[PDB]
């Protein structure tokens, strides 16, 4: 939401300023955090079906 | 509208369509269930030349499907794009083809052509302004031979003016499936000398070739075989089914590329293909898709290029691509390579460019030769033959069914009759 | 692409192949049974089939049940292909003629179509490394015949040999001397290089370095298994200077007949005593060449080099080696034939030695050096003694011409062998022009 | 010289091999 | 930075060479695409292990899965719904489908079973082939871990909704550890119930 | 002229940090061949 | 009827499902340790 | 826009190249998976001179890999830059050269050469100016001094103008690591003489010389050595690839340094090599590094510039200086040694600096040097080489491979011929 905000700004002042790259790897980042939890999660399943 | 009906003839034509099927409909964005789910409009734009309407718009192909036994039918339908054809369309026999062109022929096939013909004439009047058929089916053997030759007559007599291309796979010299298969090719050719205006000729060997020195894989099998088909016959039909500058539909391509009306067998091609491991080390650019087209190992039939001239070429290119550069490569090849080109057809290289390329890809380029080339492949058929016929092996079928010694005469003075205009025309 | 085929002919062969497969199984971590516990490394000895059966590619073969019996009810009872292991009725009863020309042409034609059988199914044959044992009827008539046979049908194919040359002072059957003098005679056009072993010498190393007092055969196959897991490793693991099958040949065996390469291994410490060694490139490359840790009773300084192939495996950096050879290239109790301005061939795997649960330390670094060193010749001047000691009164000589061999050869043998003998002096001869 | 459709044939001054002759014209 | 002498060695004990260079049917080429570095270390690129099923320690005597998981399938009861003029009967259909997990060589199968008076085309409704995920993921396969007592299996673009499975399928999951839903009826057909 | 002093200082330091880096690193090979050899020895006891 | 085993395979068996039954868990309370700290770790560097 | 083909023929020349690609990826900014993550558009104004630019913008080196046996394939391809490398660009063979120049020259090497002359050939028309093909090989040995020198002869006769560089690792004047490397040593550079216009002979005792008396390492690797070799490697074909004041490329260097067409060998040299305690003991600059340059311990040849005089020197260096300093220490050195420099060649030596130092370097050079002192290297070849011809020993299995006595007679009579210029430029 903070970039589709950002996004809409006007014509000089729509920049590439320190944020924006933090928020586009914010937005990486975050992304392969929840991927690692789907992976362990995955892991989780499959070992519990062994305990079964 | 122009539009095409698809005929597949026996098993080897059937399996040839159904992945022929699964290719148009991925690249037109049809699902297995038949609903589109795609991505341009441009699939939709022209749809209503292989793809019949529906209430619920889902399309649903304008494909026959002939075959004397009842498994292949089930084969197909069991495939994975096999429940979105016609079921009406189903038509077969509870009888067996035996590899006997006599039985493709002049019995149980020559009872259910009238069925074949109906849903033909249903299919044809359910138009707007047809363009024309195209069969699929192996030149050897049985059903698709006989039933081939069979349904190309019967068509052409009722419709006279409309395109026919027939994708045959002729039989392989190094390898053969079927004993007769001489006999079969060798009966089967004079009916596609006068009926069919475009025939092109596949061979299993030259397919084997390609799918193992160009391709490079480990264990190909008939759905890549059918599939490295399919891409050709996708791209000789793409120009009517996608816009693009200088287009080439059938006819436009069959009056540049038939000089003479039996001179119509062609060496298809195709060739943006790379292996695997190698596919994302390629530059892949219009020079090098002219290298891999006219080099002489990406034919998918069995007959070098270097061993005749030239008759006509058809370039079909699919792709968003510069037209200097493609006629930089065609005057180049024609400059360097002048002997394997005919001299009395000045500029014998035909160029049709469309927008669209194939998923998965940036630039295709598909081929169509005529070259003199095909009399190493029509002789070969003949002296095996002569070599089976001098003995008059595997022939009591054929004359029990009701066939006599002076038809297979015919047959093979007419492949030789066949083989003397191409020689004459590769030495002017 | 790497593969080699290793035919095991006789007892020998045979307890001693039984214990090079123990290391390949180990050093490739293919289990007993054969299924990869748990990568195509092993393509090089073992064939993968659908099961997953990680098969060798072998062929014992033997002319007597016993020894091979024992390899098809032990813990590999189901690792090799019941048919790799060829075995027949009636041993040949230490008469080489009876294994060559007799009970020979019965097994000759199997033990040859499954050789066919192995190829095949490779893509690329580095060779044949053949084991057999100079002094029995098999490893004298039957490698014989192997030899011939396996030099037609299958040409130019690499055929390293590997043999028990006869001993010093020990031996154990009477009719030794014969058979030696005649597989001489019958495979010194149809090998290539053939290396060489003496119970003797793996015995007293076996007392002088790994303090066994009492060693049997199975310290002594161990040994001989380290040996051909260094010639192929560079084909299987890997390695700075690499050097395959065909290399050893080409650099080893100078004139054609010359092709009797001596072998010696480098630390074959024993635990406690590599305590208090270094173990260092040269303190293992030096004592390759010490005149006591020879695999063959032979004091090389009584003769002169010829070409020698250091082939290191372990941690071993480029310089260690060529400081250590130049080292050893000073000493004067070191001389090389004149024909030799360059004598050393060498070669660098990087894996470190394996360790079977038995004797032999486990060493992070070791070299295998192959010396066709002239004093082989006081061997072959001893043996042809002894042939000529028993020809002379034609002793046990009945008992192979009855079996098929004419006279004529035991004769016809010793003569070509003098040459030999002769062949060894002159390439030693220098020229003052 | 350059047999055919080959990479030999695209480079600078290189001769072409003419293709086979053929049966027409020519005693059976 | 990268200098004529500025390395480090390692201090590894497994030096495997795997044969990444090869020949098959007489070309030369890669061979295969998905073999490890020296020592077992997968390259930079490849990185897939499990593939095929990871089936657990039943039967685990060393045979292969085409030998002792022999002729043994999971057998599934599923449903179905289009619209398009050349039909079975009527609208809002529950067309049964069969469904079978073939163990030896992780394949499926869809089937049309018998009902009474039916013009269905009747048989085989997907041939034997090991077919592809739902495709956000469309690079895996379907191995038994994805199949359940009253789920939704996307296959080709149908959503078969399993309900039933059968006793051995039923034992078999159980002994493999999944714990099976508990079990749903088919919603009647109303043509079915017409005809009934 | 004090541009040049400056760069010529940063290459200097850069180089100086290249060698103490190499040297450190290098004592850690040291210790690390001490270590696999006293693990080899371990494996002899 | 099933083979009559032997009083040797009674004691192996038992074991076997001893030590499958350990390992498992020990292999559980593993990845429930990695799950804690994935969960830490990733809380953390989200704030 | 000028190119350079890469070749590496047997183990030596595979790892050599294998470390030179990854330096100059290194240099480049070429990542080992072959996507461009540099720093400056100066690494990619000229990256196509060794990469060839693909789809999705990864670029893949322009070398040919040819070795016998495929295990160093598979080594390279395990290390960490091999899939950087085209999958194609492999070829190899079912056999093995067993160190016999017989076997790398007259037997399978030449059923395999034409598919090595197929690969060189689209890699060399995939282009608009090609400059040269650059040769990695170890003298001494197998195929690397068979296939390498027969791929040179075969390259050169299809391609008469372009630079042929090879660098050849010469064997040892102490330690042999191959027992019939006088007879490969000798039959190779039969070839080199009339074939290449540039030979780097380098000796792996020199550059380990060079590896502990300058740089104090305690345990080299064959890779560090391959790494003081690709230094020069890259540090040669630099001004065609970066920016500068007096750029010279490989024929400016050619043009240069070979007064008569058969002295073409030379000794490379690389010297801003410090210690890792004399690093920090160092106060760099042009004159000391000049010094580095021409002390005759930097030498990559075993082979004393001392012991005969210059004919001709040259020295690219890299970074940015002054060159009043470069120009008057070049003076100065050729002032101060008189009596190793010939007289009747006034300022033998080439001076070209260009603008871009090698990665974490702030002034470098390398030298490269046409002596009189390369005499002794063919001396030590050709004795080693009668001693052994004398007694035929290592030679049946050359002449059953196939050769014959009189190639070894023109080879050795060749050289010793070749000894002639290289005492008469001498001596006057
Ligand atoms: N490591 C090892 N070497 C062995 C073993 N058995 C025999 N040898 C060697 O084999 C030699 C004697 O065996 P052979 O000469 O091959 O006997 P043979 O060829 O089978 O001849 P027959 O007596 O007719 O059966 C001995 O001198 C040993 O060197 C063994 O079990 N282990
Ligand atoms: N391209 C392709 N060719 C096929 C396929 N299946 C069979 N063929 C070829 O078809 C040839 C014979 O088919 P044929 O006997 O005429 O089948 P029929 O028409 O049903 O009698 C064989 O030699 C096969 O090589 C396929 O799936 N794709
Ligand atoms: N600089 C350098 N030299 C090497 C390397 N590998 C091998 N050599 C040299 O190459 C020589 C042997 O190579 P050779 O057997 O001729 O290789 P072949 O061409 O495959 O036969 C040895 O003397 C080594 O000194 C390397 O990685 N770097």
């Amino acid at each position: 939401t903070r970039l589709e905000t950002r996004t809409h700004r006007p014509n000089v002042e729509l920049c590439r300023d320190v944020a924006q790259y933090r928020l586009i790897k914010e937005v990486d980042e975050i992304a392969y955090n929840v991927a690692r939890l789907k992976e362990t999660l995955a892991q989780a399943q499959a070992e519990l079906k062994g305990l079964n | 509208m122009r539009e095409i009906v698809h005929l597949q003839a026996g098993q080897c034509g059937n399996q040839i369509g159904a992945k022929f099927w699964e290719v148009i409909s991925d690249e037109h964005g049809i699902d297995p269930t038949g609903t589109y789910h795609g991505d341009s409009d441009l699939q939709l734009e022209r749809i209503n030349v292989y793809y019949n309407e529906a209430t619920g718009g889902k399309y649903v192909p304008r494909a026959v499907l002939v075959d004397l036994e009842p498994g292949t039918m089930d084969s197909v339908r069991s495939g994975p794009f096999g429940q979105i054809f016609r079921p009406d369309n189903f038509v077969f026999g509870q009888s067996g083809a035996g590899n006997n062109w006599a039985k493709g022929h002049y019995t149980e096939g020559a009872e259910l052509v009238d069925s074949v013909l109906d849903v033909v004439r249903k299919e044809a009047e359910s138009c707007d302004c047809l363009q024309g058929f195209q069969l699929t089916h192996s030149l050897g053997g049985g059903t698709g031979s006989g039933m081939g030759t069979l349904l190309i007559s019967k068509i052409r007599e009722e419709y006279p003016d409309r395109i026919m291309n027939t994708f045959s796979v002729v039989p392989s010299p190094k390898v053969s499936d079927t004993v007769v298969e001489p006999y079969n090719a060798t009966l089967s050719v004079h009916q596609l000398v006068e009926n069919t205006d475009e025939t092109y000729c596949i061979d299993n060997e030259a397919l084997y070739d390609i799918c193992f020195r160009t391709l490079k894989l480990t264990t190909p099998t008939y759905g890549d075989l059918n599939h490295l088909v399919s891409a050709t016959m996708s791209g000789v039909t793409t120009c009517l089914r996608f816009p693009g500058q200088l287009n080439a539909d059938l006819r436009k391509l069959a009056v540049n590329m038939v000089p003479f009306p039996r001179l119509h067998f062609f060496m298809p091609g195709f060739a943006p293909l790379t292996s695997r491991g190698s596919q994302q080390y390629r530059a892949l650019t219009v020079p090098e898709l002219t290298q891999q087209m006219f080099d002489a190992k990406n034919m998918m039939a069995a007959c070098d290029p270097r061993h005749g001239r030239y008759l006509t070429v058809a370039a079909v290119f699919r792709g968003r691509m510069s037209m200097k550069e493609v006629d930089e490569q065609m005057l180049n090849v024609q400059n360097k390579n002048s002997s394997y080109f005919v001299e009395w057809i000045p500029n014998n290289v035909k160029t049709a460019v469309c927008d669209i390329p194939p998923r998965g890809l940036k630039m295709s380029a598909t081929f169509i030769g005529n070259s003199t080339a095909i009399q190493e492949l029509f002789k070969r058929i003949s002296e095996q033959f002569t070599a089976m016929f001098r003995r008059k092996a595997f022939l009591h079928w054929y004359t029990g069914e009701g066939m006599d010694e002076m038809e297979f005469t015919e047959a093979e003075s007419n492949m030789n009759d066949l083989g003397n205009p191409v020689v004459t025309r590769g030495a002017c | 692409q790497r593969e080699c085929i290793s035919v095991h002919v006789g007892q020998a062969g045979v307890q001693i192949g039984n214990a090079c497969w123990e290391l390949y199984c180990l050093e490739h971590g293919i289990q007993p049974d054969g299924q990869m516990p748990s990568d195509d490394s092993f393509n090089t000895f073992f064939s993968e089939t659908g099961a997953g059966k990680h098969v060798p590619r072998a062929v014992f073969v033997d002319l007597e049940p016993t020894v091979i019996d024992e390899v098809r009810t032990g813990t590999y009872r189901q690792l090799f292909h019941p048919e790799q292991l060829i075995t027949g009725k009636e041993d040949a009863a230490n008469n080489y003629a009876r294994g060559h020309y007799t009970i020979g042409k019965e097994l000759i034609d199997l033990v040859l179509d499954r050789i066919r059988k192995l190829a095949d199914q490779c893509t690329g044959l580095q060779g044949f490394l053949i084991f057999h044992s100079f002094g029995g009827g098999t490893g004298s008539g039957f490698t014989s015949l192997l030899m011939e046979r396996l030099s037609v049908d299958y040409g130019k194919k690499s055929k390293l040999e590997f043999s028990i040359y006869p001993a010093p002072q020990v031996s154990t059957a009477v009719v030794e001397p014969y058979n030696s003098i005649l597989t001489t005679h019958t495979t010194l056009e149809h090998s290539d290089c053939a290396f060489m072993v003496d119970n003797e010498a793996i015995y007293d190393i076996c007392r002088r370095n790994l303090d066994i007092e009492r060693p049997t055969y199975t310290n002594l196959n161990r040994l001989i298994s380290q040996i051909v897991s260094s010639i192929t490793a560079s084909l299987r693991f890997d390695g700075a200077l690499n050097v395959d099958l065909t290399e050893f040949q080409t650099n080893l065996v100078p004139y054609p007949r010359i092709h009797f390469p001596l072998a010696t291994y480098a630390p074959v410490i024993s635990a406690e005593k590599a305590y208090h060694e270094q173990l260092s490139v040269a303190e293992i490359t030096n004592a390759c060449f010490e005149p006591a840790n020879q695999m063959v009773k032979c004091d090389p300084r009584h003769g002169k080099y010829m070409a020698c192939c250091l082939l290191y495996r372990g941690d071993v950096v480029p310089k260690d080696v060529n400081a250590a050879i130049a080292a050893i290239k000073t000493k004067r109790s070191i001389q090389f034939v004149d024909w030799c301005p360059t004598g050393f061939k060498v070669g660098i795997n990087y894996q470190p030695p394996t360790v079977v649960p038995g004797d032999l330390a486990k060493v992070q670094r070791a070299v295998c050096m192959l010396s066709n060193t002239t004093a082989i010749a006081e061997a072959w001047a001893r043996l042809d003694h002894k042939f000529d000691l028993m020809y002379a009164k034609r002793a046990f000589v009945h008992w192979y011409v009855g079996e098929g061999m004419e006279e004529g050869e035991f004769s016809e043998a010793r003569e070509d062998m003098a040459a030999l003998e002769k062949d060894y002096e002159e390439v030693g001869m220098d020229s003052v022009e | 010289v350059s047999e055919g459709f080959t990479v030999k044939a695209m480079m600078k001054n290189s001769v072409v091999r003419g293709p086979p002759t053929a049966g027409a014209f020519k005693e059976r | 930075l990268p200098g004529n002498s500025f390395n480090r060695n390692i201090g590894k004990e497994k030096f495997h060479k795997s044969q990444h260079w090869g020949f098959c049917n007489n070309v030369r080429m890669l061979v295969s695409e998905d073999k490890p570095g020296i020592g077992g270390e997968l390259l930079l690129g490849q990185k897939m292990k499990p593939k095929y099923s990871v089936f657990p320690k039943e039967m685990g005597t060393g045979l292969p899965s085409w030998v002792a998981f022999d002729k043994q399938v999971l057998s599934f009861d599923a449903y179905l719904e289009d619209e398009v003029p050349d039909k079975s009967q009527e609208n809002y259909r529950i067309r049964c489908y069969k469904i079978y997990f073939y163990l030896e060589d992780d394949t499926i199968q869809v089937n049309e079973p018998a009902l009474k008076n039916s013009g269905l085309p009747k048989g085989i409704f997907i041939r034997r082939h090991r077919i592809s995920l739902p495709p956000p993921d469309e690079d895996q396969f379907y191995t038994v871990y994805h199949f359940n007592i009253n789920v939704d299996i996307v296959l080709y673009g149908r959503t078969f909704k399993i309900y039933d499975c059968d006793t051995f399928t039923k034992n078999f999951l159980k002994k493999i550890g999944v714990k099976l839903n508990p079990p749903g009826q088919c919603p009647e057909d109303p043509y079915m119930k017409t005809r009934r | 002229e004090a541009t040049e002093q400056s760069k010529k200082a940063a290459y200097g330091t850069n180089q100086v940090q290249y060698d103490v880096v190499a040297q450190m690193l290098e004592k850690e090979q040291a210790e690390r061949t001490r270590r696999l050899a006293k693990k080899v020895q371990e494996f002899r006891e | 009827p099933p083979p009559k085993f032997l009083p040797s395979e009674w004691h192996i068996a038992n074991k076997n499902h001893y030590h499958r039954a350990e390992a498992q868990r020990s292999r559980s309370e593993r990845l429930v340790a990695e799950s804690q700290r994935l969960v830490d770790e990733i809380e953390k560097t989200t704030r």
